[PDB]
Parts: C-alpha cells; sequence; structure tokens
C-alpha cells in the first residue's frame, strides 16, 4: 500500500568519498524506516533504524536523516566494505514495504579485458550441441560489446552472456559469452571468432579458432 | 552473536505445501517479534508474515489464505507452513529479528542466510559438466573453466581442486536458457607454465536433484 521509491537507482563512487541515497515514501512515515545493506549473495545488514539512529554494530561514518516522507542515508567517507545494494524499509503500517534499492558500485580507472576462447568438448559433441564460450576477464567498465562471427559472418540471436559482481580486490568485471550451436551446424563451418570491443581497448580485440 | 538460521527450502510443484524453519539463537527468542521476508528473482524484497512476542500473526493479501506463521518458544524455531503454492512464490526466503522491546512494528534487525523455494511442474534435472579446455606463451596466463549445462532448478555450486583452488575462481551467474534450463561457466586463470604438471579439477554440485561431478580439465 505504502510505495518506497530510492534515488539513484545506482551509482559509482570512489573511496574516500561522502555517498547520500535517498528513500521517499507515498505516506508520513513518522520515521518508522531503517536502512540496511546486501552485498551480492549475503543476508540483508541492518544499518540504521528509526530514521536516524545507528544499529549495533555499524560504523560511524554511516548516518540518516529524514522526517515524514523523505529521507536519507549518508556515508560520510566511503569504504571498500560499503559496496552492495542498500534498501530502505518503512514499518509504520502493514504491509511493510521495502525500496527497490540503490546498487553502490567502487569507481576504479579503466581495465583492459584479457579474452579467451573455448572450443566445444569432445564430451558434448557427441551429445549433438556444441557451445562454444568467450570469456573476458578482469575489466572496467561493466559495458563491453561480444560479437560472435562464424566464418566471418557476424551471429544473431543464439548467444548469451552472463557478468560477475564487481571483483572484491580489484573491482573489474568478468563476462562469459556462450555460442550455441547444432553439432550439424558446427561442423558445417570453420573459423570460429569473438570479437571484443571494450575501453580500455584501443582496438577491438578478436579472439578465434579453426575446427579443424 | 545473534544466529537465524533457515531449512526446509527446494522444490515444489504448484499447489503443493511445504514448511520452512528458522533456528534462533544468541538472544531470548521468546521477547523477540519475528518476520519472514522473501526475496524474489528480480531482487525486490517482499514482506511475507509477521508474528508478534504474544503469537499473534499478521499477513499481507497475497498470502494471506495459504501461508500460516508460527513459532515453539520453547526450542527456538520460527515457521512459515506455505499452502496452495503458485509459481510466483519462487524467491529466497529469510526471517528475520525484531527489536528488542518485542512488537512487531519494528526494524529487521538479523537475518537469516535464506533458504530458497522454487515452485514448478518440472522435475529436478541434474547438469552435464563439459571441459573449457586451455591451449601457450611463456610469461603468459591460461584460462580454463567447466560449462556447468543443462539442470533445473537453481542453485549449482561449484569449487575447483576440493576447494584447494580459489585465487583467480570467477563462477558466472546462471543464464536461463531458451530450453528453459539453466546453465553457467566457472573460469579460473592460471600460470601458463603450470598447465602440464598442475591438475584442474571442478567439483560440481547440484543438491536439487544430489547430483555430485568432478570433472579434471585437461590442455588441448
Ligand atoms: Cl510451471
Amino acid at each position: 500500500e505504502i510505495r518506497m521509491t530510492q534515488s539513484p537507482s545506482s551509482m559509482y563512487a570512489s573511496l574516500g568519498e561522502r555517498v547520500t541515497v535517498t528513500c521517499k515514501a507515498s505516506q508520513d512515515i513518522n520515521s518508522y524506516l531503517s536502512w540496511l545493506q546486501q552485498k551480492p549473495g549475503k543476508s540483508p545488514k541492518t544499518l540504521i533504524y528509526r530514521a536516524n539512529r545507528l544499529f549495533d554494530g555499524v560504523p560511524s561514518r554511516f548516518s540518516g536523516s529524514g522526517s515524514g516522507q523523505d529521507y536519507s542515508l549518508t556515508i560520510s567517507s566511503l569504504e571498500y566494505e560499503d559496496m552492495g545494494i542498500f534498501y530502505c524499509l518503512q514499518y509504520d503500517e502493514f504491509p511493510f514495504t521495502f525500496g527497490s534499492g540503490t546498487k553502490l558500485e567502487l569507481k576504479r580507472t579503466v581495465a583492459a579485458p584479457s579474452v579467451f576462447i573455448f572450443p566445444p568438448s569432445d564430451e558434448q559433441l557427441k551429445s549433438g550441441t556444441a557451445s562454444v564460450v568467450c570469456l573476458l576477464n578482469n575489466f572496467y567498465p561493466r559495458e563491453a560489446k561480444v560479437q560472435w562471427k562464424v566464418d566471418n559472418a557476424l551471429q544473431s540471436g543464439n548467444s548469451q552472456e552472463s557478468v560477475t559482481e564487481q571483483d572484491s580486490k580489484d573491482s573489474t568485471y568478468s563476462l562469459s559469452s556462450t555460442l550455441t550451436l547444432s553439432k550439424a551446424d558446427y561442423e558445417k563451418h570453420k573459423v570460429y571468432a569473438c570479437e571484443v570491443t571494450h575501453q580500455g581497448l584501443s582496438s577491438p580485440v578478436t579472439k578465434s579458432f579453426n575446427r579443424g | 552473536e545473534v544466529k537465524l538460521v533457515e531449512s526446509g527450502g527446494g522444490l515444489v510443484k504448484p499447489g503443493g505445501s511445504l514448511k520452512l524453519s528458522c533456528a534462533a539463537s544468541g538472544f531470548t527468542f521468546t521477547n523477540y517479534a519475528m518476520s519472514w521476508v522473501r526475496q524474489t528473482p528480480e531482487k525486490r524484497l517482499e514482506w511475507v508474515a509477521s508474528i508478534s512476542s504474544g503469537h499473534t500473526p499478521y499477513y499481507p493479501d497475497s498470502v494471506k489464505g495459504r501461508f500460516t506463521i508460527s513459532r515453539d518458544n520453547a526450542r527456538n524455531i520460527l515457521f512459515l507452513q506455505m499452502s496452495s503454492l503458485r509459481s510466483e512464490d519462487t524467491a529466497m526466503y529469510y526471517c528475520a529479528r525484531g527489536d528488542y522491546y518485542g512488537s512487531v512494528y519494528s526494524a529487521m534487525d538479523y537475518w537469516g542466510q535464506g533458504t530458497s523455494l522454487t515452485v514448478s511442474s518440472a522435475s529436478t534435472k541434474g547438469p552435464s559438466v563439459f571441459p573449457l579446455a586451455p591451449s601457450s606463451t611463456s610469461g603468459g596466463t591460461a584460462a580454463l573453466g567447466c560449462l556447468v549445462k543443462d539442470y533445473f532448478p537453481e542453485p549449482v555450486t561449484v569449487s575447483w581442486n576440493s576447494g584447494a583452488l580459489t585465487s583467480g575462481v570467477h563462477t558466472f551467474p546462471a543464464v536461463l536458457q531458451s530450453s528453459g534450463l539453466y546453465s553457467l561457466s566457472s573460469v579460473v586463470t592460471v600460470p601458463s607454465s603450470s598447465l602440464g604438471t598442475q591438475t584442474y579439477i571442478c567439483n560440481v554440485n547440484h543438491k536439487p536433484s544430489n547430483t555430485k561431478v568432478d570433472k579434471k580439465v585437461e590442455p588441448k
């Protein structure tokens, strides 16, 4: 019933920066509002409750302000452990409602991808399918274009991609692109190339192999 | 140390029923209000149920008639009995403790690790694990991995060399294939000089199907 809207949806920041995130409610909440942090693949963890109060053990850099409908969370000096998604929660009236979240990622310098290509295994081909995998390792920013080229014929509709969350040590991303073809179509062609374009590279990088 | 530990998830056919459990520790369970919250595949959080210090339950309309929250203050256990399950209930389910004042009208202080629920008509299918073989230039790095293909439901866990190898490992998120089955890749970057002498094995586990696989990745 009560709507919780957050701003920005996502944002990059540098360590030591002062970050402020917003939460807006559709009704007067009387400061019954908590801020939680959830890191990728982990459980939520409460930072602020009652809008202004630090929870047990929460660093002093975290502060909460607001009243009525408009509330805010502020990190005085950003730290590596502060990355993740931040949610707001109203517990003033049932049903308790959560904001959509604000993803907070770490700014860093451009980083070039290491590109690798993997031909399909003999085990798989016996099953009738052929998966060709292109790997981009440790790059920044997230944006990257991966084009498949079978015998210099650009591919479309037959590939999927997956991207990791920001690395803990280098804050880079890694990407996996899989081209799946039937074994019949796979045996019909020779050159399997993966062309990568990314801001850390001066010119696109193409990794390829010949089925023979 | 507050510890909330959930158990009891898994795969359920539509219209079925299942019970979730949350083992509380590190606090006088009886005085604290408790709640169930779930996280959808889109990663949105939805309040599912709450129970006061006086065993009074509270629900949203979406689950009102089907889910029942209960608690056994003797063993320090929170329950979520779900019935008439719908495909829209697929989500990660968390238990959460409330403030020390005992009211359900408080923040969610501590959260459990979460237990996963998938509501599907389909049967569990274990993955096919294929090697992503590395080819090398002296002084360069080589990439190897495992392709974990065609499994349902999530999740699949992957370790390398039974956990001995963690450095440089990237296990990507699962993608839904046009077939309706899931597929993930797990890769590890290693020094080229070590490829002919070091053995690399990915240990793939798919608990929904009780499927363990150990594929040894060799150069080509
Ligand atoms: Cl279904």
